[PDB]
């Protein structure tokens, strides 16, 4: 396998002052619920966190209603029940569909250049960009080298790099010719597959960016708290360094 | 003037704040986490509870007693005079905090058949033994010897208060909601 | 300090090391310190305590390699140790009974100090560092006892954390903070495990300061007469070097102690334990006969002796406008019993160091030893009559000894003349 | 509740040189499987330990055959299967039937006298004695004070002390008069309920003594290993103490 | 040592304490030690290391209050911290990125010593104690990284334990003993947890000896010329007391380091990590791009550079009758890279302390610093051409520097005269 | 005489033994416990495996590959001459330790259809990638770039040896017993 090209999306949460867009996270939650959830789970995300500040911030009554749709096995009782906000999202229904709880952090979209790490230093790790690229990177026709050599049950995706590749798509030393490789996920999105309440656009591009942002929050729910803390410590330590500098300077005056 | 005396004070003041800012989160991480703060109500099916049976259920990591009281339990409870009680407060989250500990104010229903309370001894937190134990036809705490009567009111021992009653109400004909 | 000869590098390798890091000089000056020649068998308990800390640490680290601090796995992981880990049964019983040996030794160590005046000047610091070590030990042993997550673990933890809920105003906050929730649950087990690991290292640091303390002053001896320091000539008549004379004597005593200890671990490892802790923690049912480990019983007896009917409790309740009830009073009494013992250098107003030469003191001292045994015994009994009174008389004498008798004794007693020197006492034996 | 009297059985494993009787442990294993296992489990005992030295020491082929009767849920597969020796004995089938893995150590048969602890110091804790006393202590007639006042679903037992007691069996201060109390366990044994292969007698006394020994091994399987080590440590330290005694004496000789 | 004034008790409380435990005298003589006046910004990394050790310890203790060392619960318990535990996200990133800060500082600390000759006599003990600390740090960090039980955790643990399987004869025994079974499993996680807690306390003990070591000799300084000890007059011209002059200078520098550090933790906490450790351990599938943490990369690059085709490996294999194959040779090379650095006091044959006055030495040293950066970078690349060669040339230079250049240089180089005294150098700046 | 010379040796010697007797159990507790020592064989259902399918199974915490080889896999494996292999030993627990690494000695059956081996790279233990990866129509180890052929033999990279073959045999028509 290897790294590959991802579409550089300008997400609101990027940059030191970057923060989540509340409506986008809500739309992404709808996309996850109506599309991804059929196969993918989020077993580490507590459902109650849809109400917590710094996320979709849904009313606690809506979240209570949202949790009901899941059938959970009660821990004490052992009998089935409606879901509560204190429960996690279920595991992936499809056994080989990975859990998406931490997907936005378990994938890197930016690499290199000479394995110096300078790309990530300026553009970030690039997980939500990577997710977006996979949801977007399904072409209608496969590459010409495999017109009739596609593995059955797999799909060409421009951004997926860990997939198999037909022998007719490799060069004389066996390196693959194609930009991407074959992924076991069929194209999950399609224009207006979801009906957003506020009338926000639901193109594959729009849903992919919305659900990529939601999945970034699901992985790093405390992103906004972490930056507030970073800013605070940095403003503090700027002041503290200046005061300690003047003290150090004014002390050594009686020496040199 | 106050220019060379003030720097060594302002610097030390910043250092004190910095230490405090580092120490508070080291303390607060031991305070209840988000998973604990969020624990919510539960519902208990009670249709199977005959008079004279106590159902014991876990709620917030502690026992909750649900006794469907018999006629004998109820008669004893109303026969106790207020001035004979150790604690005359109802300890009832469902009513006024100052309400008196009459037997009517210790049950969910007017008939006084359904006694729901925290099964947590008010001395040091042990579980009292039910099934009409002790000297007052109620509960006996084996940890340091408290006796509760048939309405869960403290009568004898180290415990200062009646067993507290949680928020509890019949949601329908056969289900009690705790919390 | 005391006059003595110093280290001198001899080998070429020693001259090299000594001019860079004098660690060899330090071991020599430590192990060759002139120690009073007339120390009796009550001076061994320092080495026994030192051994226990190493035993507990080494068996502890090993046990933690196979133990899981999770409520679903904790109890099972200890049985996994007992049944599957090579030697796990023996390592476990050594750690458990090793805690008992640790505590028999301090109490003997402490009562030695209380008799011979090893706490009076110049030894206050040694004594205060000791008190901190003791507090750390109790906190360590408590949390350790919770880790198997048996019935005594869970309900002992319920009882002992409830003590802190009794503090007016701030009690419920302290209790929740310690528990990490509304009740003893996984959060409590998970944090006690981290602290059970940490604190033994804090104890080791305190013991390091403790050792520094009596090396600075020199060891006390049964006569209470200090080593003569005016010249090396007369210091040697009062002393012999710690190595080999008292090293081997301590090591001998240790071999005898371990002989008995290994007989316990080998043949009655559960005598000092509670069978209810071989039952899994049940947050919905409480053993009828919950009882603390014997080394906590005396102080536990003090706590429960002060009920609402006690006349001194009713005055406290009246004077404090209801703030100090029996529950909180009993908690004040329990920490108060240790505190008055910490203050004994300033409560013992007698200028005579050794209790050996204090005729009235011996009586009150031996009553205190009997009282401590009585207190240990009533702690495991019910609170009904007469034990309720027995625990009241026993608690009462403990405070009387430190707060009334010892101050009064130092202003009334007629002491016997001690020996002129340490040398005089030794030759008579 | 409180403590009470147990029949002082002479078990082979008692005393510093005491050891398990292999055939007795096998008889006890037969009693457990055929009688107790209907309600009680041993969730901490690995089945393979029936072969380990210092126990029943059954041949590994017999143990392999014994484990089959249990239906175990494989953890990864999730489907049911036959038991293996690496599996533990099952949980208690009856919800209020306590687990017997550690029963012989989780009960004290010897108490007192004035809470001085001298009784246990000389007679041991008495857990297997207690188990024996409970299995033996079911009388055909209850005490005269409850002639017609027995709680339904409970049975009088001489040795059980933590059970309920009718109002008619308490004195004016409420302390129970009876030697025992009412237990939810019906009398499990009866003469020749088990047919021992070696022809050992199967009176209620014999099965109770045999299975109590088995339950002591299931609770303390390493008892024999512990005593060898105890003897060894004591023999080392006896020699070492003597040598350290002579050394200390011969050293201080050049002083006094 | 250096001439300086000693403590004198002034307050009545000070006279009281000093006559029992001179801990204030010890703290005073420590914080007022005459330190060479001419220390530059490369002398701050000792305090940073001290701070890191406390940060790791304090955040570590806290994390262990919420972490579960069991394969079924470990990964979930770290996410529980991240999402639910108060400040858990920040405490975790501080501990994780804190390890990186810890390790950037040692490498800067080490190369400072290598340039200025802080390892040459009389500072060998300081240097050797330093090498043990580094080994303990690496061992702690390896085991720490396993605890989350992600994909890098599991497979990094598989790889690193496989290194010990490469030892002839005894390799499989050591490997099984470390693993507790045939493979990286729970037994491995459970024991790594116990040892991850213990070793930081061993590090702390080593640091105490470390500080004792350079306090005994006095700090080296940029000129390599030792402080004059012939009189108090000229000691004062070479030195200032550690407090306040260098306490404040270090605290200032520390605040600047933490400003950068907290920006990383606040704004790019995952930059220095591997995304695959956010994937649960899969004992049946291995990430394609497994790569070690940056602070292990240079030595990892050394390990894999010595393959079976390398001419020097094939000679080793033939002469040793097959015992030393490429795998074990790489293991020898890896621990060997650390060992020659421990032996540099005995390999550097120049009598000139500071490399500042060694013209040829400066060249090869900066090549070594460059080589170390190169080695770090190739560590993260594939082993194909040309990286296989880059890692061979880089590894070769590492051993050449310590084993050939440094021994040869001390008998060839024409060094420049250092200043006569520290005072001369200070006034010129 | 030997009365005063022997005690200082005999006493210290006893101390040396006593320390050693205490240190060994501190080391040996880290050796495999009885639950680990007791792990036994397993059985794998194979009826669903068509040629060209690799079944991957966990056994003793490591992967075991069970591949039903195709015709191409078998031809490539049998076409390799012994002198062309990096490691010429079969690494097969079921036959003699000295057997040669011919394709016949690398499969369970004479037809050479069933290849059972540890999916544990002989370099440093990673899992080779199956299907048809690498330069020899076999397995590729992504950790440091070892290539194995269609019979699981090492051909290129740092790995010194062929993937080992565990004790494995068909118990019936459709079940293989590992171990
Ligand atoms: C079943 C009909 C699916 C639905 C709907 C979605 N996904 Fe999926 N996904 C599925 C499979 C079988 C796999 C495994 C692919 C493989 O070759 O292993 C996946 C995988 C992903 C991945 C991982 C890509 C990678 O780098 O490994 C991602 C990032 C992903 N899926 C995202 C995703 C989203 C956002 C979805 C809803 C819009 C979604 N998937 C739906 C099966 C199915
Ligand atoms: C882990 C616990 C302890 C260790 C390792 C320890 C160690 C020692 C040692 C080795 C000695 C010297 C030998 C001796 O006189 O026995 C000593 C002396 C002493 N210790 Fe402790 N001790 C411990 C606990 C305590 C406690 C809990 C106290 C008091 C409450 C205490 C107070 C003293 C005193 C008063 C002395 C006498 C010193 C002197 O005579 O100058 N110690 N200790
Ligand atoms: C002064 C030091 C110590 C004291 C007084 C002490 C005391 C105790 C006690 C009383 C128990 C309960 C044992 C039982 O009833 O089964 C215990 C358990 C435990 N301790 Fe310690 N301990 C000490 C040091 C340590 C250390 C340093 C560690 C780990 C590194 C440790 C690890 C454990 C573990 C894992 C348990 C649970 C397993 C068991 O119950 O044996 N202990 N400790
Ligand atoms: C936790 C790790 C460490 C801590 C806290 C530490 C601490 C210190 C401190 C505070 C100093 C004072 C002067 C200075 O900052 O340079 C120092 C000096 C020194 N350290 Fe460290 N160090 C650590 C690791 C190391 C390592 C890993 C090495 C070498 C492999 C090392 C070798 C030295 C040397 C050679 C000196 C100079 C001594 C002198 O000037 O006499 N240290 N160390
Ligand atoms: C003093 C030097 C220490 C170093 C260099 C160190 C290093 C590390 C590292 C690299 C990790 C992996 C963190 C991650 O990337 O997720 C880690 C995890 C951990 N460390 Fe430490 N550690 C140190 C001390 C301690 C101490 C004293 C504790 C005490 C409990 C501790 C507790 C933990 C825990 C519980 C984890 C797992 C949770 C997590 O991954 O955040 N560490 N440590
Ligand atoms: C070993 C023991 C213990 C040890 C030291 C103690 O000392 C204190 C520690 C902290 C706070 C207060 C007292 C308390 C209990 O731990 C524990 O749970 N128990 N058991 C117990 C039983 C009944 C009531 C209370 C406790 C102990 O004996
Ligand atoms: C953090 C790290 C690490 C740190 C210090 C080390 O130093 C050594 C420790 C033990 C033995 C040899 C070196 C080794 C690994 O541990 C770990 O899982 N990794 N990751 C890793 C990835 C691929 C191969 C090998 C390791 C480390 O970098
Ligand atoms: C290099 C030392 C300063 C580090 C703090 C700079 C602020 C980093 O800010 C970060 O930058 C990344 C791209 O640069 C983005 O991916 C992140 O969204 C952003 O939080
Ligand atoms: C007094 C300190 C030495 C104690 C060791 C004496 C040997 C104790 O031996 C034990 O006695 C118990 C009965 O008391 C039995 O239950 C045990 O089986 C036996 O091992
Ligand atoms: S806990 Fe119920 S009486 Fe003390
Ligand atoms: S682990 Fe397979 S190549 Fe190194
Ligand atoms: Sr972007």
């Amino acid at each position: 396998a290897g790294g590959g090209h991802v579409e550089d999306v300008p997400f609101s949460f990027e940059g030191p002052f970057g923060t989540f867009d509340q409506h986008q996270l809500q739309r992404g939650l709808q996309v996850y619920t109506e599309v991804c959830a059929a196969c993918h789970g989020m077993k580490f995300v507590p459902i109650r966190s849809l109400s917590e500040p710094g996320g979709p911030e849904l009313p606690e009554d809506q979240v209570r209603a949202y949790a009901t749709q899941f059938t959970v096995t009660d821990e004490e009782t052992g009998e089935d029940r409606e879901g509560k906000p204190t429960d996690h999202f279920p595991h992936s229904a499809l056994e080989n569909a990975p859990d998406l709880s931490l997907m936005a952090k378990a994938r890197a979209g930016f690499h290199g250049p000479m394995g110096t790490g300078i790309s990530q230093l300026f553009n970030g790790i690039g997980g939500p960009e990577y997710i977006y690229s996979v949801l977007t990177g399904f072409p209608e026709e496969p590459p010409k080298c495999a017109e009739g050599h596609e593995p059955d049950g797999f799909y060409y995706n421009r951004a997926f790099q860990n997939g198999s590749v037909p022998d007719t798509c490799k060069d004389a030393n066996g390196v693959k010719t194609t930009a991407g490789s074959w992924i076991a996920m069929p194209p999950p999105l399609m224009d207006d597959l979801v009906e957003y309440a506020d009338g926000h656009d639901a193109s594959v591009h729009a849903m992919a960016e919305d659900v990529s942002a939601f999945l970034m929050w699901a992985a790093e729910p405390k992103l906004m708290a972490r930056k507030q803390a970073g800013f605070t410590a940095v403003m503090f330590l700027t002041v503290l360094s200046v005061l300690l500098y003047l003290t150090n300077k004014r002390l050594w005056a009686g020496v040199k | 003037g106050t220019r060379r005396d003030f720097l060594y004070y302002a610097t030390a003041g910043a250092g004190a704040v910095a230490t405090g800012a580092a120490v508070w989160p080291l303390i607060n991480q031991m305070n209840p986490s988000a998973d604990v703060q969020a624990l919510a109500s539960i519902f208990v099916d009670v249709s199977s509870v005959e008079p004279g049976v106590q159902l014991t259920v876990k709620f917030l990591g502690k026992p909750i007693f649900i006794r469907r009281r018999t006629e004998a339990d109820i008669e004893l409870g109303r026969s106790v005079q207020l001035g004979q009680l150790v604690d005359t407060n109802a300890r009832n989250a469902n009513i006024d905090a100052g309400a008196e500990a009459t037997d009517q104010n210790r049950t969910l229903d007017e008939a006084g058949e359904w006694l729901v309370m925290w099964g947590v001894c008010t001395h040091l937190g042990c579980v009292p033994i039910g099934g009409v134990s002790g000297d007052f036809g109620g509960w006996f705490c084996p940890c340091h010897g408290s006796h509760y009567d048939s309405a869960g009111r403290i009568r004898k021992g180290p415990a200062p208060e009646n067993l507290p009653i949680p928020l509890a109400k019949f949601i329908d004909e056969t289900t009690i909601q705790l919390g | 300090g005391i006059p003595h000869d110093h280290y001198e590098p001899r080998t070429g390798i020693e001259k090299w090391l000594h001019s860079r890091l004098p660690i060899v000089a330090l071991a020599y000056d430590t192990i060759m310190i002139p120690t009073p020649r007339n120390l009796n068998w009550m001076w061994i308990w320092g080495v026994v305590l030192a051994f226990c800390l190493v035993l507990q640490i080494v068996t502890g680290i090993v046990l933690a390699m196979h133990y899981t601090p999770h409520v679903d796995l904790a109890f099972a992981s200890v049985e996994h140790i007992m049944r599957n880990v090579n030697g796990g049964f023996m390592l476990r019983y050594l750690h458990a009974n090793g805690a008992s040996l640790f505590f028999i030794a301090v109490y003997l160590h402490i009562f030695r100090g209380l008799y011979y005046g090893s706490y009076k000047a110049p030894r206050e610091v040694t004594w205060i560092v000791g008190m901190l070590i003791y507090l750390a030990m109790m906190a360590t042993a408590f949390m350790g006892y919770v880790l198997p997550w048996g019935q005594m673990s869970f309900w002992g933890a319920t009882v002992i954390t409830g003590l802190f809920g009794a503090i007016p105003g701030i009690g419920h906050s302290i209790q929740t903070w310690l528990l990490g929730g509304p009740a003893v649950d996984n959060a409590t087990l998970n944090r006690f495990f981290s602290l059970h690991y940490l604190l033994p290292f804090v104890i080791a640091a305190l013991v390091a300061i403790h050792i520094w303390a009596f090396h600075s002053t020199g060891n006390n001896n049964p006569t209470g007469v200090e080593v003569r320091r005016t010249s090396k000539a007369e210091a040697q008549k009062d002393t012999v070097p710690f190595w080999p004379y008292f090293i081997i004597k301590d090591v001998f005593a240790l071999a005898v102690v371990l002989l008995v200890f290994f007989a316990i671990v080998g043949f009655m490892p559960n005598y000092l334990g509670h069978p209810d802790n071989y039952i899994e923690a049940n947050p919905l049912s409480t053993p009828a006969h919950i009882v603390p480990e014997w080394y906590f019983l005396p102080f536990y007896a003090i706590l429960r002796a002060f009920t609402a009917d006690v006349w001194v409790v009713q005055i406290a309740n009246f004077i404090s406008f209801g703030i100090i009830d029996a529950k909180f009073f009993g908690v004040l009494a329990m920490f108060g019993a240790i505190l008055v013992m910490a203050l004994v250098p300033w409560l013992d107003t007698s200028p005579v160091r050794s209790g050996r030469y204090r005729p009235m003191f011996k009586i009150y001292f031996w009553l205190l030893a009997a009282d401590f045994v009585i207190l240990t015994w009533v702690g495991a009994q019910q609170t009904t009559f007469p034990y309720d009174w027995i625990s009241l008389i026993a608690s009462a004498y403990w405070f009387a000894y430190f707060l009334v008798i010892l101050p009064i004794l130092g202003a009334i007693e007629k002491p016997v003349a001690p020996p002129a020197t340490i040398e005089e006492d030794f030759n008579a034996h």
